[PDB]
């Protein structure tokens, strides 16, 4: 007995959420061992999970594959692989409640996606039991199958890594000695970002949760000082040793000038945005 | 956190035993675990026992060939590695963490002990 379940979707927050807890707890009799949900996804969206630990009651044995949740995915359902291997950009989030005992994985799809993928995630408590009422009573598996669309426009913005050429418009293999600085310009609802390598010093911090305002001698404002009609996303290092950030603006009317750097004691690499509501992108 | 020390690597052969113990310097309320790393490959898991050691999960290649086991009073976890075969070869890890059910539970990871078959 193999159920079936779906991931509810909030259209306005454009966020999956996949509810297994109490699917699989251990605690209350259920007539499938396994539920399969299944969520198809496109550039831009979210999923969160929230799953247990085993310090939760009922959850004593429970455990999730692949084990490196926060990197991995199972690659046609079955092998183990580093998510930013077939979903390159991707960035996860893997956040763990010392009080609740419960975790909560976010994953965001990129804003572009190349290739159509596959994947899927197990949270396996079929090893817990509690007894209830003289009844001994064994945890379930709940596996989620996520299929992603191909991704429609490439970023506008900066690759200086030379890794995400497939993900970027400008995209160039950093060299010793560079003073790149890559201009961009923005409308509405068009994504702009950047690639670095993980150890270059990304300045003002987190960008582009803080950003240099041209508009007033690159103070560092934080961006919600600029704008609050902005979405936005960042991974300082991801699994093969790089730094996306992500910035998308949706019904912005002030003309917004900004910018940001990676540099080390070789090179510097500024990204300078100029979002302009009226901009018709060619 | 805490700090961790393993000790107990050996050389072998196919059907041979080895005993290893990790030492913790708040251990007995921490979930244990031994992760196995051959060359090129990543810390994969090989058993979580928890802080009371009344859960306990072996990967499903080394069941019944190695049995963990700890001693809160004492500090001390083990593993016992009966019917070593070739694929064992490698450096053996104790972790330990709140919670062992993902691999971000593990916070704090001793220094690996070789262990060739
Ligand atoms: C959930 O985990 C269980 C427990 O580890 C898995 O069952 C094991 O699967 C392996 C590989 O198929 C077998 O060699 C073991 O004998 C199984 N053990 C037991 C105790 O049944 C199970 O495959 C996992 N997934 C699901 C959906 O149940
Ligand atoms: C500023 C705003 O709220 N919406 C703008 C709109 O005014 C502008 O005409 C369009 C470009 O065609 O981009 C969007
Ligand atoms: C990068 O900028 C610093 C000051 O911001 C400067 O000293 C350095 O020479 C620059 N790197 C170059 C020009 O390659």
């Amino acid at each position: 007995t193999i159920g079936k379940d779906i991931c509810k979707y909030d259209v306005t927050t454009k966020v999956a959420t996949c509810e297994i807890i109490d699917t699989i707890d251990s605690s209350v009799l259920k007539e499938h061992h396994t539920v399969h949900y299944s969520i198809t996804l496109s550039r831009w969206d979210k999923l969160i999970i929230k799953y247990p630990t085993n310090e939760k009651t009922h959850f004593e044995n429970f455990f999730v594959n692949p084990f490196n949740l926060k990197d991995k995915v199972l690659y046609n359902y079955n092998k183990p692989i580093n998510i930013e291997h077939i979903l390159p950009g991707a960035i996860t989030t893997d956040i763990y409640d010392t009080r609740t005992k419960i975790k909560q994985y976010i994953l965001r799809i990129p804003p572009y996606v190349h290739k159509d993928i596959h994947f899927s995630l197990e949270f396996n408590n079929s090893l817990s039991l509690t007894k209830q009422n003289q009844n001994i009573i064994y945890g379930n598996v709940a596996k989620i199958f996520i299929h992603i669309n191909q991704g429609y426009k490439e970023i506008h913005g900066c690759d200086f890594t030379g890794k995400y050429s497939h993900l970027f418009t400008y995209s160039k293999k950093p060299l010793p000695n560079d003073d790149d600085i890559c201009n961009v310009t923005i409308g509405n609802n068009t994504f702009s970002g950047f690639a670095c390598l993980s150890h270059f010093e990304l300045k003002p911090n987190n960008c582009f949760s803080s950003v240099y305002d041209y508009n007033e001698a690159n103070k560092v404002k934080k961006l919600f000082d600029l704008s609050t009609k902005v979405e936005l996303d960042h991974i300082k290092q991801n699994t093969s040793g790089y730094t996306l950030s992500y910035i998308i603006f949706n019904k912005e009317s002030t003309k917004l000038k900004f910018s940001c750097t990676c540099s080390s004691n070789y090179s510097n690499y500024t990204i300078r945005i100029t979002f302009d509501p009226n901009y018709i992108i060619p | 956190q805490v700090q961790l020390q393993e000790s107990g690597g050996g050389l072998v052969q196919a059907g041979g035993s080895l005993r290893l113990s990790c030492a913790a310097s708040t251990f007995s309320s921490y979930a244990m675990g031994w992760f196995h790393q051959a060359p090129g490959k990543e810390r994969e898991f090989v058993a979580s026992i928890s802080w009371s050691g009344g859960s306990i999960r072996y990967a499903d290649s080394v069941k019944g060939r190695f049995t963990v086991s700890r001693d809160n009073a004492k500090n001390t976890a083990y593993l016992q590695m009966n019917s070593l075969k070739p694929e064992d070869t490698g450096v053996y890890y104790c972790a330990a963490g709140p919670y062992s059910s993902d691999y971000g539970g593990f916070g704090s990871w001793g220094q690996g002990t070789q262990v060739t078959v």
